[PDB]
């Protein structure tokens, strides 16, 4: 069938691909018939680089399904990194899990007025024990990362990953407030150091395969999002100026500058609105319920493409174990089968 | 045609699935020719292997052939009633006991109206407690029902085991409660929480529905996407609240109080619903919200076309599935007639 | 709104008088609309809205 | 004097040279003028009708902001957006069964022409980038068949 | 081509419909040498009928 497409090429002057024979008998025969693959048409060319490709992203998973084979604080590591080796490696990752989920809830509490400095002003409880727990968590993480500071395999690569850096600028906040109460105490960055100290929830990433994987996607789309940020500033822009200018003339306008119409602008195009700027000439009213639809188009503009991403790759990813699965039963069942 | 396919298996190793012809041909010739089905190359193995499952799937309820023709026994009747179109007792059983229902919640939504169950007069003569024995009249009918479900159950394991069963077993309990904790004298409190379940009784709609079996597979299967729905809207939640709130301490009349406020106007922001009773104030406060909207935007719209996705492939192979069962019935009257 | 009524009838002067203002409430939530002139008061009320 | 101030940001459509998103977005809006032209009849005649409705059955009450029509199309079509300020309100019980309806009616109508914009933006710039990938392949096509 | 269906179907007592080669050249086909349109398989029927 193929040396029939062939033939046609040499008739011709120009080869075209099959739709019904795939690629992966077509490359043998172009191979074995020692045929340019460059030549085979211009549309034809396309549609069959287009499938090349798209058969091509199933030779590299299955050739990294022996992921590491290597054995030793290097075998610990690997058993550390893949928690699903042995019960010590499921220990440490469940009793993190619950330590970090401890170190939240607690910074969570940290303000409840029966936990804080309200609801005891007559005689006084505001258990300061809080700190406490805080600092265990900190040392526990802080042994976390000292394995991972043994265990990797490469010092350089393991710290040029995401997760290292996640996981340092968490553990800062600690010995940066240790740093700053040794030396007197002033007013200002503390509230700022305790508003970085929440970031200790990305560690759930590990504990999780929807959290990387929504990064995945967030880093495959930047662009997208770039174009989703550029045009909501023009919108926002836009939309601000011109409501402002139809709008400071009033008895008690909240628009008192731009940056208010800024405010009520992207409170608008959200379809939020709070209430508490409201334009109150026709011209007011009536870009805004254009701010407002603009607003409903620009952010509905790229939410397709980053669902349809999002959705791919997580279909890929969870048909990795799938597929995984079933070549496992497969190559178990065809040696015994002959 | 498949001698070409079984001539190119006896050339190399490999083998290749053309996408066009159907499988069960194909499977044929492999069982005719002695040939093993898990040696056909691996993309095409794969292709195979989707195509086949989704041939089962068309084939598993094509065995609907039970379902053929009060004349065998008691469970004869209770799969007669079971499906409210074989006879007219049981249809006439079916719309009954949902009008019922409906009376039901009508008489439960309406017991709290200041005219019919609660004083629009101060001084004049309705608060007629008749709603009780209404109530009644209902419940025992309601409480009919189960025991004629358990009149001929099949399997009372089984059937007590069903989301069916105990969502009825929840809805006739709470007037039973009711009735022995005033039997044990009245103690104000967990009386409205009985109350509640009056409306959790709608759940016996199921019965008289379509889309809510449909909708109840689609949760049952999307278990994983709703779980880290849940997670990742909670991240979203403590990380915008505490910026939020340690944005808004300090103001003229704040009404950050703490970390559950925060909570309450990251999820009136995300969902961008916007009541307006907190709102922010500072530079950040503003800017954290607006950040805090998208964000919203993004986390709910993530899994939203995931579920719904999800639940429009089901209801459309029911429908397909359905749909040709009546075509198959077509297609043997038809090759019967002639 | 049988839930937030029952959650929310008891305080000061809530505006949940009736089921009837629940369904106010809820359908004005349900559509993502938030007037603001009916706001839960209570945790359960909260969670409930949400 | 303020007039021409305001075109000032006007002046921000200068960014269409540094930018694809906006070409793509001005092609796909001259290309479904039809569709934007029946989301606005559509939309006003959702305005028309909601806002009689609404401002008929809200004429008479102790402060009621309905003061004419005007006031129900400026309520129309916060509550139709799903934006809802709050400043004029329903307060009878048609007017809230009616305020309902005009969300949910504004709700489909809003939805009605939005995908299929989103459909026709993504296409052009899907076969946007098919083309440009096809020219700089055919141009390594060319390269490697002029190397061998 | 659509000979060769027929003969295969013969050969099992079940027919299959070419995905390839339309209807409007199948029913043609079909008329032409007389077989019956509602032996022709399982899955190749839903689909050829649709």
């Amino acid at each position: 069938d193929i040396f029939r497409h062939i033939l046609n090429f040499y008739r011709t002057g120009k080869l075209h691909y099959p739709r019904h024979e795939c690629i992966s008998a077509y490359d043998e025969e172009l191979a074995f018939f020692g045929l340019i693959p460059e030549i085979i048409g211009d549309c034809c060319y396309e549609e069959y680089k287009d499938r090349r490709r798209e058969n091509a992203e199933r030779l590299q998973d299955d050739a990294d399904t022996d992921t590491a084979g290597e054995s030793a604080r290097q075998r610990v590591w690997r058993a550390f990194e893949n928690p699903h080796t042995s019960t010590m490696a499921l220990v440490f990752y469940y009793v993190t899990g619950f330590f970090i989920a401890v170190s939240v809830i607690a910074n969570v509490v940290e303000t409840v007025p029966c936990g804080s400095s309200p609801g005891h002003i007559k005689e006084l409880r505001y258990a300061v024990a809080f700190f406490c727990l805080d600092t265990a968590c900190v040392m526990i993480f802080t042994v976390e990362y000292l394995l991972r500071l043994a265990a990797a395999p490469s010092r350089y690569r393991f710290v040029r990953s995401v997760m290292s850096i996640i996981d340092v600028v968490a553990i800062l906040p600690y010995y940066i407030g240790l740093v700053m109460t040794d030396n007197e105490d002033v007013s200002g960055a503390f509230v700022t150091l305790r508003v970085f100290r929440v970031f200790r929830i990305f560690k759930f990433s590990r504990h999780s395969q929807g959290l990387r994987i929504l990064g995945y996607t967030l880093k495959s789309c930047a662009s997208e999002l770039g174009f989703l940020l550029f045009s909501l500033t023009m919108a926002i822009i836009i939309f601000a100026t011109v409501m402002f200018y139809a709008e400071k003339g009033s008895s008690a306008s909240k628009f008192t500058s731009i940056p208010a119409a800024f405010w009520y602008t992207i409170v608008t195009m959200t379809t939020l609105g709070y209430g508490d700027m409201v334009p109150k000439t026709i011209a007011g009213k009536i870009f805004g319920s254009i701010c407002s639809l603009s607003g409903v188009l620009v952010i509905a503009l790229p939410v397709p493409v980053i669902v349809s991403n999002f959705s791919r790759i997580y279909h890929q990813n969870q048909r990795a174990d799938k597929r995984r699965a079933q070549k496992k039963a497969r190559l178990a069942r065809i040696r015994a089968a002959k | 045609d498949i001698f070409r396919h079984i001539l190119n298996f006896y050339r190399t190793g490999k083998l290749h699935y053309p996408r066009h012809e159907c499988i069960s041909a194909y499977d044929e010739e492999l069982a005719f020719f002695g040939l093993i089905p898990e040696i056909i190359g691996d993309c095409c193995y794969e292709e195979y292997k989707d195509r086949r499952r989704e041939n089962a799937e068309r084939l598993q309820d094509d065995a609907d052939t039970d379902t053929a023709g009060t004349m065998t026994a008691r469970q004869r009747v209770w799969r007669a009633f079971e499906n409210p179109h074989t006879s007219t007792m049981a249809l006439v059983f079916y719309y009954v006991t949902g009008f019922f229902i409906a009376v039901s919640v009508i008489a439960n939504v309406v017991e709290t109206v200041p005219c019919g169950s609660s004083p629009g007069h101060i001084k004049e003569l309705r608060y007629a407690v008749a709603f009780f024995c209404l109530d009644t009249a209902c419940v025992m009918i309601f409480t009919v029902e189960y025991l004629l479900r358990l009149a001929a159950a099949p399997s009372r394991y089984r059937f007590v085991r069903s989301v069916m069963s105990i969502i009825d077993v929840v809805a006739i309990l709470p007037y039973y409660i009711g009735l022995v904790m005033t039997d044990n004298e009245d103690v104000s409190g967990a009386f409205v929480t009985l109350r509640v379940f009056r409306v959790f009784r709608i759940f016996k709609f199921s019965r008289h529905s379509q889309g809510l079996r449909i909708l109840g597979y689609t949760l049952k299967s999307c278990a994983s996407e709703l779980g880290f729905l849940l997670f990742s809207l909670t991240m979203a939640i403590i990380i915008f609240a505490t910026v939020m709130f340690y944005a808004e301490k300090g103001s003229s009349a704040s009404k950050f109080t703490s970390i559950p406020a925060a909570f309450w106007y990251t999820i009136v922001t995300m969902t961008t619903l916007g009541y307006g009773d907190m709102v922010p104030k500072t530079i950040a406060g503003k800017i954290f919200g607006s950040i805090c909207s998208l964000s919203g935007v993004l986390v709910i719209a993530l899994p939203v076309p995931v579920i719904v996705s999800n639940f429009s492939r089901i209801y459309h192979q029911n429908q397909r599935a359905d749909k040709r069962r009546a075509q198959k019935k077509a297609r043997l009257a038809r090759i019967r007639a002639a």
